[PDB]
DNA sequence: ATCTGACACGTGCCTGGAGACTAGGGAGTAATCCCCTTGGCGGTTAAAACGCGGGGGACAGCGCGTACGTGCGTTTAAGCGGTGCTAGAGCTGTCTACGACGCCCCACCCCGATTTGCATAACAAAG
DNA sequence: CTTTGTTATGCAAATCGGGGTGGGGCGTCGTAGACAGCTCTAGCACCGCTTAAACGCACGTACGCGCTGTCCCCCGCGTTTTAACCGCCAAGGGGATTACTCCCTAGTCTCCAGGCACGTGTCAGAT
């Protein structure tokens, strides 16, 4: 009875991380149409997109602060 | 608080932080030969209490400056206007902090 | 000599998706440094990306937001 | 393998602030506040079992070491929720 | 008899105050020649208690030995 | 042109504002290098030990000039001297 | 064989740290006075930063040691450790 | 007991300005000099008589005065410890 | 015969800087310190060496506070001291 | 009932430097809590060295490092002098 | 240090006036570790002495300045505040009865 | 034909925690005694309180004069990215010298008399 | 008036002895760390290029410093008054102690599950 019980939550706790696997694979663009997207590929290509996506965000935290720094100035010169 | 229905001490007590790590903490250290069975337990919610107080101040400072995360800049500021935490760590330096934006009326015109 | 074979062709199988977890849990802050299981990995990745892709939304909205003050100080200043 | 608060920071900030995230070095000042707080209490702890010629360091000893080392407020609301913390956990 | 012992040792203290007060001693005087003569150098309070009787019969006995000899040197 | 102050007081609200060391870090480095040569030769330092020794000789000197500037103040004065810094650090019990 | 490094602290350098402090206007005789309160405040947390790993029969000094002295003088410091 | 702060008279404050070197006293000092005294006792018998009740005894004692002390940084000689 | 002003006021400090005793009277400081315990607790005792004590700290705490109090009013150029150098110097000593 | 004091070690001391000096009983008080208060310290900071360290056990490494840090200047040479030299003779036959 | 010692007391060995076996169980009661080396208690004795010496050493000269036969708790603050070193060690200490050092200004002159 | 990679099933497997007793020690409780705190009372006198007159220092205003701030052009080295090298930080395994601990006996320390000088003051003389 | 030694005595401190205990051997044993070895992290030395920050100098002027003058308000002194202090007394209560007793934590062991990876079945697209 133990091993079925352990046989059972283990066979669900796989499903539970395929479903994990497909909240994660679902919200990657790159990955959109690949429904049978393999596990290893799920994580390389998530960690990719993550990767890129922080990039995305220095890149624009950059522009943020040159363009805060452009508003200060100008307010300067109408001053 | 109102119920428990849990195995973990730290859910018994109804903590986030962890009572049976603070336990190992008190016995290491010889800070005593013997700790009291609701000795880790009083002092969990201390450190939990203490620890919130200081994130909502820092979290309402983030807000102040349209920030979604919080910062040393915040922690500092959440310190620094708060009397009873300032008198608590009155004392503590707080990496990349900075200083209260304090100008003195005289050198103003 | 094929169930031999297709051991160790499992256990590279497995040895992959170890090494790729652990390099999506370093790239999320909430698990940096710490333990997490394969299910957090997953599901912290899930809200992560989509707190970026609202973070990036934001940031760009702040630009777009700064360049129209400066387009109306820089035509003040002319 | 270190230990860190770091883990309990998350989970306290999720309940405060649903919608606000923190830096790894905001985290990192959040764990030497902790680990800061601690020692005071258990430093302090130990210097009252050894006046009163204890070995033991109980709940009392603790919110002793509490309404010592925090002022105002802080120690009020501090002994209020460790008390009620111990209760609750006396009866779960 | 405690009464004999007393009477012997107020007649020795008159007789030391007449000796020091002849010789032209100092009360401090007998003292540092009891520290030459036993190695036991008395200040003048010991030695003025002495001869006022505000010392106990005891330590009266104990140092009238070296004030004897002080008598005789 | 602008009237003599104006420009300290952006400069203020500025470093007031920010966070980060204004201390260039290779010039300490050699400092601290130099400094701890006089304790023991061929000392090695961890990256962040040398960060940690600006943190706290900033905020040292920063604290030192807030106290140093009431001194001036209460001597009716807007200039800092070293008068000002010297009673801050014997009050202080440096 | 370092030798004076502490010209390494420039002008500027002084000025920024004392503008933070909401200092307005800086004698020039500051300058010299603040490099050697900089050096004798270096020297005592370096010496017991020293101490603390000539102890360990360590060689290189790590964050903590400096957290250590620093902590040991009343100046205790956040993000290094604890 | 109220307002026995006017126990410390003018002459005592003058007395400790003497030891300080002070040669003359502006008339404000002597209330701001009883604020300042009534403050540092407020924050030592505090902490004296919290040691006091956490030991279940009812009198202050010359050790709780020391350890009260010795939290401030300020170390006492002379009375025990 | 008088003396010129500042001649006793020296006297004084000379005087006081050699002595060693208590300025502060006992039984008004006993009162003082009694009025502030009743407000933590009703009820309390001290014991007299408590209060002894609690004097010697008082006294020699405010002695430094006046010397730190001094040398503002010298920094500030002056002799009498005010109520600004008793702050300055609790201010700075971070008070 | 019995209270343990240094008294007798710290008259012993003044005898062997100034003989013929007598010492009060308010100064005895005095010096008994001067060596309370740095027997604390040093056993405080090797405390700490040695849990720093996660070691268990205090040897006079521990001390010597506590005595480098807690006193200043030639006392503290003076003071490493003297330890050493207690131990060296301590333990030499 | 001694050329020998023939008493059994640690102390003796040890060349010193301050009592080895006190410090010894001290250092064990008061939880500083949980052992303590046979070389620790020797070399922490011989420092408390040491600094005794400094100090008696110091007051006793205080005292015949003064012209006096015994020292008295003026003398052990004469002795503290007049020494660098010694006045930076205990700095923070209040000494009972001890005064202040007649120190007098040129400017109140 | 079979190779490679993939999902998924059987089943041990590490560790982390909580659960269950269990003896021996600490802490709680009750009784009793005696030192020390509190409280009161009367006398006396040292210190505090109060008024006042004078003079010394706080403070406002004025005028120099020079040391400090502000641009501006030119020089310097900080900072960043990249390369290569190896000292030593950090971990693990072996094994012994060393400190905890139990037990016993006497020389050494505590404390209560008990003796005995220290510092200050009354009692005379001397230029 | 100022200076000085003689002796008086109140009282704090140095000395003595008797007895109780904790320091020091002595043996035993478990383990903390001393020491050797090995991996591989990150600290250091070097290089070239970019460019912001640092440096030197001309030029005004805002602010420090010295002086004058006025006037508030603090000091010193005399005279009155007021509580501090000192000596003595008794009441009782609470702090220290000793003897029980019970309950509570260090210690050891048991065991349950929750993520984790070895090993096996297989199933379709690719060599």
């Amino acid at each position: 009875v133990k091993r079925r019980t352990h046989n059972v939550l283990e066979r669900q706790r796989r499903n539970e991380l395929k479903r994990s696997f497909f909240a994660l694979r679902d919200q990657i663009p790159e990955l959109e149409n690949n429904e049978k997207a393999p596990k290893v590929v799920i994580l390389k290509k998530a960690t990719a997109y993550i990767l890129s996506v922080q990039a995305e965000e220095q890149k624009l935290i950059s522009e943020e602060d040159l363009l805060r720094k452009r508003r200060e100035q100008l307010k300067h010169k109408l001053e | 608080k109102a119920r428990a229905k849990a195995k973990t001490r730290s859910s018994r007590a109804g903590l986030q932080f962890p009572v049976g790590r603070v336990h190992r903490l008190l016995r290491k250290g010889n800070y005593s030969e013997r700790v009291g069975a609701g000795a880790p337990v009083y002092l969990a919610a201390v450190l939990e209490y203490l620890t919130a107080e200081i994130l909502e101040l820092a979290g309402n400072a983030a807000r102040d400056n349209k920030k979604t995360r919080i910062i040393p800049r915040h922690l500092q500021l959440a310190i620094r206007n708060d009397e009873e935490l300032n008198k608590l760590l009155g004392r503590v330096t707080i990496a990349q902090g900075g200083v209260l934006p304090n100008i003195q009326a005289v050198l103003l015109p | 000599d094929k169930r031999a074979h297709h051991n160790a062709l499992e256990r590279k199988r497995r040895d992959h998706i170890k090494d790729s977890f652990h390099s999506l849990r370093d790239s999320v802050p909430s698990l940096q440094g710490e333990k997490a299981s394969r299910a957090q990995i997953l599901d912290k990745a899930t809200e992560y990306i989509q707190y970026m892709r609202r973070k990036n939304h934001t940031h760009q909205q702040d630009i777009d937001d700064l360049k129209r003050q400066n387009a109306l100080l820089e035509q003040q200043v002319r | 393998r270190k230990e860190s608060y770091s883990i309990y920071v998350y989970k306290v900030l999720k309940q405060v602030h649903p919608d606000t995230g923190i830096s790894s070095k905001a985290m990192g000042i959040m764990n030497s506040f902790v680990n800061d707080i601690f020692e005071r209490i258990a430093g302090e702890a130990s210097r009252l079992a050894h006046y009163n010629k204890r070995s033991t360091i109980t709940s009392r000893e603790i919110q002793t070491a509490v309404r010592l080392l925090l002022p105002g407020e802080l120690a009020k609301h501090a002994v209020s929720e460790g008390t009620k913390a111990v209760t609750k956990y006396t009866s779960a | 008899d405690i009464k004999a012992l007393q009477k012997e040792l107020e007649q020795f203290a008159k007789l030391l105050k007449q000796k020091r007060i002849t010789l032209g001693y100092t009360q401090a005087d007998v003292g540092l020649t009891l520290g030459v003569l036993f190695g036991k150098v008395f200040s003048q309070t010991t030695i003025c208690r002495f001869e006022a009787l505000q010392l106990s019969f005891k330590n009266m006995c104990k140092l009238r030995p070296l004030l004897q000899k002080w008598v005789e040197e | 042109r602008y009237r003599p102050g104006t420009v300290a007081l952006r400069e203020i609200r500025r470093y007031q504002k920010s966070t980060e060391l204004l201390i260039r870090k290779l010039p300490f480095q050699r400092l601290v290098r130099e400094i701890a040569q006089d304790f023991k030769t061929d000392l090695r330092f961890q990256s962040s030990a040398v960060m940690a020794l600006q943190e706290a000789c900033e905020a040292y000197l920063v604290g030192l000039f807030e106290d140093t500037n009431l001194c001036a103040i209460h001597a009716k004065r807007v200039t800092i001297m070293p008068k000002d810094i010297q009673l801050a650090r014997r009050i202080r019990g440096e | 064989v370092l030798r004076d490094n502490i010209q390494g602290i420039t002008k500027p350098a002084i000025r920024r740290l004392a503008r933070r402090g909401g200092v307005k206007r800086i004698s020039g005789l500051i300058y010299e006075e603040t490099r050697g309160v900089l050096k004798v405040f270096l020297e005592n947390v370096i010496r017991d930063a020293v101490t603390y790993t000539e102890h360990a029969k360590r060689k290189t000094v790590t964050a903590m040691d400096v957290v250590y002295a620093l902590k040991r003088q009343g100046r205790t410091l956040y993000g290094f450790g604890g």
